[PDB]
């Protein structure tokens, strides 16, 4: 399963000043870039056009261009007219795309965060406020829903454009999405405030794809105290991850870090302290 | 307003005198306006690349700073972040053992 996503971040500060920046991702790989400074969508992968011919991508691309100017003035008009509070500053985050299921099954979405919080969704033919969002948003939502020309475009996006474009992206970037880069492990330890206690760290960097298995072992036994950190990104879109184990002094001898990854075959990395 | 979290880590196993890449991964902050510098001996490194501002499914922003560096016995490295949720810049130092 891969999530195709257009992620837009929009900031409105004072009556003159706004900027909208966005990127597109397929899974954990970035496929497109659109800074506020550029007039036109960039590719960040060789396959970022997917299967669209030039003519159709240019149509999608011009659609983005009109939207960005239309979106900017709309928000400010909507907020100036109906926001019961001051009409600046406005932070908007926007996520629309579709989740890809194996066998040509998709599920589209269009989510909007207002001042850092989930506020609006688009389902069927209309925008709908979500639970917890400021009730006054009901009025700008109703005004947006009276624009069936925009409603129909969004319907086409969610029903056709995102599923069909992302299926072509997924197959044009299948080789990239399935490349195998190997992890590389190294070890360190840090003291504890208490005596006789320290923390082993198994650093694992450079692996792709993301799923990985890192454990502290004493021979056959997994040390259940192993604490896996968060997946951290590298600049080359490989992944970094560390796992920690608090041990009493002297218990480190004979402990190893075992790394299971799809790039190694069955040959685990086993790195003793 | 949410306070950023800062994680500093190297791309490859650190080895003194061998060129490497230092990463600074900054998350959980809101609003997205943020200033991130990477420092060598308290001095700001000139060539520091940033990723495009993105956010996770829970709407938490995240951004990756990275720069080339050669770890050493003497030099300190740090990532310094300024954000409206904090009265003061937060600096977290690179420690190869952490
Ligand atoms: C108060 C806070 C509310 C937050 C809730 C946010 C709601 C979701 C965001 C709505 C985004 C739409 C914004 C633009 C839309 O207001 C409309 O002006 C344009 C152009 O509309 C005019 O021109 C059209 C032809 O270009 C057409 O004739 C319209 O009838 C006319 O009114 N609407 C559009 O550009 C439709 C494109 C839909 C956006 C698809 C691109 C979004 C992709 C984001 C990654
Ligand atoms: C896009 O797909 C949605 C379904 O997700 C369609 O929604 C239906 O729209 C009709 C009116 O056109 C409503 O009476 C139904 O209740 C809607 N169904 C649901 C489940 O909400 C929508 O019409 C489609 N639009 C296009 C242009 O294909
Ligand atoms: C964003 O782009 C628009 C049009 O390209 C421009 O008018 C505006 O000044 C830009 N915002 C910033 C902050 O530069």
């Amino acid at each position: 399963n891969y999530t195709f996503r257009c992620l837009q971040t929009s900031s409105f500060a004072n009556i003159s000043w706004s900027r909208t920046d966005s990127l597109i991702l397929l899974g954990d790989l970035q496929t497109h870039r659109w800074s506020n400074d550029s007039a036109i969508i960039s590719f960040t992968k060789p396959w970022s056009q997917g299967k669209l011919s030039n003519q159709q991508w240019e149509k999608l691309q011009h659609m983005f261009q009109v939207y960005r100017v239309s979106f900017t003035r709309d928000i400010q008009e909507l907020v100036k007219m109906m926001s019961p509070k001051e009409d600046y500053p406005i932070e908007i985050q926007l996520s629309t795309g579709c989740e890809m299921y194996p066998g040509n099954a998709s599920e589209s979405f269009f989510h909007v965060a207002f001042q850092g919080k989930y506020a609006v969704r688009f389902r069927g033919t209309s925008w709908q406020r979500v639970l917890g969002a400021p009730s006054w948003l009901d009025l700008p939502i109703k005004v947006l829903n009276a624009d069936q020309g925009t409603s129909a475009t969004v319907q086409t996006l969610l029903n056709d454009t995102w599923p069909q474009f992302a299926r072509g992206l997924l197959e044009a970037g299948k080789s990239d999405l399935e490349k195998q880069e190997k992890p590389v492990a190294w070890l360190s330890s840090v003291p504890s405030s208490a005596h006789g206690h320290l923390q082993l760290v198994c650093h694992v960097s450079g692996f792709y794809p993301k799923p990985v298995w890192v454990m502290w072992m004493r021979g056959d036994q997994e040390q259940q105290g192993t604490h896996r950190g968060d997946f951290l990104p590298n600049a080359d879109e490989t992944w970094y991850l560390q796992a920690t184990l608090d041990v009493e002094a002297g218990e480190e001898a004979g402990l190893a870090c075992r790394v299971k990854h799809s790039s190694l075959g069955g040959q685990d990395i086993i790195l003793y302290w | 307003q949410k306070t950023p979290q800062i994680q500093v880590y190297s791309r490859h196993p650190p080895e003194n005198g061998k060129p490497n890449i230092l990463n600074c991964y900054v998350t959980q902050f809101h609003p997205p306006h943020i200033e991130i510098q990477m420092l060598k001996n308290g001095k700001k490194i000139p060539k520091v690349e940033m990723s495009d501002m993105s956010f996770s499914k829970d709407w938490s922003f995240y951004i990756l700073a990275h720069t080339e560096f050669t770890p050493t016995e003497t030099d300190t490295y740090a990532c310094r972040v300024k954000h409206a949720s904090m009265a003061e810049p937060k600096t977290v130092y690179w420690d190869r053992d952490m």
